[PDB]
RNA sequence: GUCGGGCUCAUAACCCGAA
RNA sequence: UGGAGGUGAUUUAAAUG
RNA sequence: GGCGAAUACGUCCCUGCUCCUUGCACACACCGCCCGUCACUCCACCCGAGCGGGGCCUAGGUGAGGCCCGAUCUCCUUCGGGAGGUCGGGUCGAGCCUAGGCUCCGUGAGGGGGGAGAAGUCGUAACAAGGUAGCCGUAGGGGAACCUACGGCUCGAUCACCUCCU
RNA sequence: ACGGCUUUUCCGGAGUGUAAAAAGCUCCGGGAAUAAGGGCUGGGCAAGGCCGGUGGCAGCCGCCGCGGUAAUACCGGCGGCCCGAGUGGUGGCCACUAUUAUUGGGCCUAAAGCGGCCGUAGCCGGGCCCGUAAGUCCCUGGCGAAAUCCCACGGCUCAACCGUGGGGCUCGCUGGGGAUACUGCGGGCCUUGGGACCGGGAGAGGCCGGGGGUACCCCCGGGGUAGGGGUGAAAUCCUAUAAUCCCGGGGGGACCGCCAGUGGCGAAGGCGCCCGGCUGGAACGGGUCCGACGGUGAGGGCCGAAGGCCAGGGGAGCGAACCGGAUUAGAUACCCGGGUAGUCCUGGCUGUAAAGGAUGCGGGCUAGGUGUCGGGCGAGCUUCGAGCUCGCCCGGUGCCGUAGGGAAGCCGUUAAGCCCGCCGCCUGGGGAGUACGGCCGCAAGGCUGAAACUUAAAGGAAUUGGCGGGGGAGCACUACAAGGGGUGGAGCGUGCGGU
RNA sequence: GGUGGGGUAACGGCCCACCAAGCCGAAGAUCGGUACGGGCCGUGAGAGCGGGAGCCCGGAGAUGGACACUGAGACACGGGUCC
């Protein structure tokens, strides 16, 4: 390779196609101007949403760590989708039951998405019933309604 | 095809002239079913 | 380099910085003029002219004279033809070439699988219309001209 | 084909005896 | 001292964790 | 303690160990590493008979309403004319109907590979000359990794000989 | 714990404030009274090697990683750290990032130079003289609202905020004056780059016609008689219709040994028997000619190994598919005996390779040493040869190596070094060179080419070991070879498994 | 685009009658996607990259699609007509 072109002094329009032509080579780039992530976005560009548990679930972590992972089931209220949920803390899966409502926002891993031996969940639960679940978890309030 | 030579290399895959032949007997059944 | 095969021969001409003819030669203007016309009616091409000039009458080149009409510029083969009459009517480098290439081209009708004779057809022709654009650019090919095999 | 013994770090192959 | 090429050859069977 | 021999004075063929050099995709260190089909579980996707529905351009029929020019009628006039009804003609026009072509969302019998899982299964293709050196292009064949033919590359081990260098 | 003090804030009042109220502000009485949380605590990263629970379960974890009964990492207690009326979680943009590179990145081996070349637009373009004043530089007129930004001073207790002045911002436009170095434009003059031409030479460069070389296969005739062929070992196969082997003749198709050389020629693919004809390119020698006619090259065009396809020929040898004999647990193979397409010629299509120097092309510059091919010059030999030896210049082709470069292997005037150009390509690993759409092809196929989703590495050069159905050297009766005596079969002593 | 008219507050293919074949485009037309424009705002050593709700200036709209009366000014958010 020779030295980098054009460097003329009346090259301008050549200069800058060529830059605009390899940019598109970034994915950054071309995921932002396309707008991919919001054609796919279950939660439609929302931090947090509200959703209806299905049922609750256990899955297994990744090698090679041992144990199961509570989780839920959920159908968002917005657009119907059904989308997976952690539940974080010690015994936090005892405080849901089915019919409830859940109030979800992102796990935290790298990209956006999931996180830990735990891939293929993108959510964790952050309210049940409109009370904070890490209140439960630790005390000092009650889950209404029985 | 489009050449990428990286793929030729043995550690931890199949030889990729056996792929290749697999893909095109793949290509045809679908252009045979996309005529009727 | 070559234009084409891109060699990078050295061999030519060294030419001595000088100003006047050397004290050694004594023709003037006036029988290096005739001796040109001489010879071109006898038929040479103006580099042979220049060839014959050297090697038997010890003439090193005629561009050692000024031009005794126009001081501005010195004397070269070319303008003595053109000052009599008899200069080329199309640039002689072109018309060499276009000899070269009819030659060629009746010994390819005859050879027709005789592919490595053909690129060097294909060679020349290029040299050819890098010519004719340069010389209708300075006017000494008329605008209409074209260069056609057929022909 | 069944059962037992060899060979091998061990299994398969292989060798031997028997009903 | 150290290197680059060419032509010939290669005496049964022997899987696995 | 008593009695008391045979054979060899060698070799690395078998079983193994030490050292130099060489190849290595191995370091849990060959009892290493590692590939594909079929079977099971889960996820996303592609092709798709049928199956409901939406939006655009056309071509034809219809058309609330607006404007302009006419004839006549009713009621008022300050005698200038001014409100409005009925009919004729011209012209413009949202909407609506039919047909034609593309476009989009929703379900969809059946078909196809892709990714994870952990092992149900058959073999051992690649890594050492990996036990037939490996690999590229093209073509045919095979449960599966793969095999074979022509041309090419070294990103191939070992011994002998030859050639060309420093 | 004692002794004392204060009242921002708090409680109750008067005045001022206000359209009216409320806040705010000035005073008076009471009294330390009325006022601290959130996150973190294994590394990055400040802070515990303490205690009690749990025991690959529960749980933690942005990333790397913890937890398998003696957890500084999970839950809790006590300690400690950071920030503080705040402190944590989730999603987005900038920075981090020279992971978009004008400033300022890469493409031999890691992602990445089109298989090769010719040329259109564009970009980049050799020296001197004269003119112009478009680009460009300087001066000055008319403009680019206010708010927003920076500075000093002033008004609210200071500040935030607000005012008076100075500057900046909308980097853009326009009326005039001046300069001429560079770029552009017009005219003149050159020979250095490039091209043309002439001379004596070099070469498996290409096409066409003719003449040969051995070898091999088949057929006819003579001799001779029981085997030949082939493997690690065998068998199929050939042979008394006389083979293998030897001799005398006839026919056929492909291919050109030794000499042969990090030798030669060509853009690359590729090119090697001799003689004759046609034809392409290059080097050297050159006080010959033309006079910047140049470089690169988007689109576009031509050439392009093997294999394959379409028509017509040809078929010795070899040999995909296939048919038999073996090997093996199996053996759709490796080995052996046969064998169709194809390999060859004529006219077309296809456009693909580890088409690799895995290194695009042109120009200038930056120690040496030593081989070899072509041309030229000088000197000395000579059997007088188009012969031999030594030295120097130019152009090709190898090796060692200085400065410099690089992750290193290594490259090093045949650069992967320093500089002036133009074009092509790359932006973590997979999904995938796939799906969909288009163009081309008789067909096989070629060119162009995403997404959902998945994942913490993948990839490169070098190091120490270990291993090899790799090489070399050495050694041992728990190795062999040469030998002597046995164990394995019976009954019993004793130890082990199982029951 | 031209010639001759109409219409308008006014120039104009703005609309007609007649005569020509022009006009735009690989320096990206046409078509598709997304979006009110600017002063400014976030970030960065700077070169840059990203955004443009709130205040000021300009534009557009009054459930969707059409069309009129009065008036200096409207085809009118708290005025009129049809679907
Ligand atoms: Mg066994
Ligand atoms: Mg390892
Ligand atoms: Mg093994
Ligand atoms: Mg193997
Ligand atoms: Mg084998
Ligand atoms: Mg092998
Ligand atoms: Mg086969
Ligand atoms: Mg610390
Ligand atoms: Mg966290
Ligand atoms: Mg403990
Ligand atoms: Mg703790
Ligand atoms: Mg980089
Ligand atoms: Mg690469
Ligand atoms: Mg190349
Ligand atoms: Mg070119
Ligand atoms: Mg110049
Ligand atoms: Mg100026
Ligand atoms: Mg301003
Ligand atoms: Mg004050
Ligand atoms: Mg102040
Ligand atoms: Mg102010
Ligand atoms: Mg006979
Ligand atoms: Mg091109
Ligand atoms: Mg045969
Ligand atoms: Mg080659
Ligand atoms: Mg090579
Ligand atoms: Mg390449
Ligand atoms: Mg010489
Ligand atoms: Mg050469
Ligand atoms: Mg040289
Ligand atoms: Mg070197
Ligand atoms: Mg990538
Ligand atoms: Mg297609
Ligand atoms: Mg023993
Ligand atoms: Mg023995
Ligand atoms: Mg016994
Ligand atoms: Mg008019
Ligand atoms: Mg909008
Ligand atoms: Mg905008
Ligand atoms: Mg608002
Ligand atoms: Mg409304």
């Amino acid at each position: 390779p020779g030295k980098k072109a054009p460097n003329g002094e009346f090259a301008g329009r050549k200069l800058k196609l060529k830059r605009k032509k390899f940019r598109w080579s970034d994915i950054r780039y071309k995921r932002r101007v396309l707008r991919l992530k919001e054609k796919s976005d279950p939660l439609e560009g929302a931090p947090q949403a509200r959703g209806i548990v299905l049922e609750k679930i256990a899955v297994e972590a990744k090698q090679p760590n041992s144990g199961m992972r509570k989780a839920v089931r959920v159908q968002l209220i917005k657009n119907g989708k059904v989308v997976t949920a952690f539940c974080p803390g010690d015994g936090a899966i005892k405080f849901i039951d089915e019919h409830d409502e859940v109030i979800i926002e992102g796990i935290g891993g790298p990209k956006g998405g999931s996180m830990g031996d735990i891939p293929g969940i993108r959510y964790k639960v952050v309210k049940v019933n409109r009370v904070s679940l890490k209140e439960l978890v630790k005390g000092r309030k009650e889950k209404p309604r029985r | 095809m489009k050449r990428r030579p990286r793929k030729w290399k043995k550690k931890g895959r199949m030889r990729w002239k056996w792929i290749k032949k697999r893909i095109r007997r793949l290509k045809r059944q679908r252009k045979k079913e996309r005529g009727l | 380099a070559r234009m084409h095969a891109r060699k990078r021969g050295k061999s030519g001409s060294k030419r001595p910085p000088r100003t006047a003819p050397p004290i050694w030669l004594e023709y003037t203007v006036e029988d290096i003029e005739n001796l040109v016309v001489k010879l071109r009616k006898e038929g040479y091409s103006t580099a042979m002219i220049g060839t014959i000039l050297r090697d038997q009458y010890g003439i090193p080149t005629v561009k050692l004279f000024r031009d005794p009409d126009n001081p501005n510029r010195k004397l070269t083969i070319t303008r003595i033809l053109e000052k009599h009459g008899l200069a080329p009517e199309i640039p002689e480098d072109l018309m060499f070439l276009i000899k070269r290439a009819v030659n060629l081209r009746k010994h390819l009708e005859q050879h027709p699988k005789d592919l490595h004779s053909m690129r060097g057809l294909q060679l020349i022709e290029s040299k050819i219309r890098r010519l004719v654009k340069y010389y209708k650019r300075k006017g000494k090919l008329p605008k209409d001209w074209r260069y056609d095999p057929e022909q």
